[PDB]
């Protein structure tokens, strides 16, 4: 769950 | 209970973190968050943090010196049952992580990722 988080610009 | 992407686990929450610190950096960055670095003091908090994360992260222990005992950031020192969890290091490696169920002594000013933990 944690590793992949993929987060978008801001 | 929890802001905003921490996660709700038994008492607390937590949060996970990938940015680059050596220990002493990451405990400020919890204390930064009203957090500290994570308590592995039984065997239920070992399974949740391992079915949630495959990278090397800090936890909360630490030693004085490499002839000191463990200690958690309460003060606490290490529960017998858990010692079964904890890898041997050598001199001068007086902080650890958590990787894959089980705690690895390593250099302090290595860098790892790391996760922090707050009551709800
Ligand atoms: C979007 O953010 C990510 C970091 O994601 C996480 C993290 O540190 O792993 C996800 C965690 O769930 C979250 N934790 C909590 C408690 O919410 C943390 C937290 O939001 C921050 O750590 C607080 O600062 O965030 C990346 O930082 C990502 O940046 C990009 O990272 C890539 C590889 O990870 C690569 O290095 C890219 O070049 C870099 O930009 C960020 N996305 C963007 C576009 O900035």
């Amino acid at each position: 769950a944690e590793d992949d988080v993929v987060t978008p610009g801001c | 209970p929890c802001d905003t992407n921490w996660r709700y686990y038994g008492d607390s929450c937590y949060g996970f973190f990938r940015h680059n610190l050596t220990w002493e950096e990451s405990k400020q960055y919890c204390t930064d968050m009203n957090a500290t670095l994570l308590k592995i003091d039984n065997r239920n908090i070992v399974e949740y943090i391992k079915a949630r994360t495959h990278l090397i992260r800090w936890v909360g222990l630490s030693r004085q010196k490499s002839n000191e005992v463990w200690k958690w950031e309460d003060g606490s020192v290490i529960s017998e049952n858990m010692f079964e969890f904890l890898e041997d290091g050598k001199g001068n490696m007086n902080c650890a992580y958590f990787h894959n169920g089980k705690m690895h002594p390593t250099f302090c000013e290595n860098k790892h990722y790391l996760m922090c933990e707050r009551k709800a």
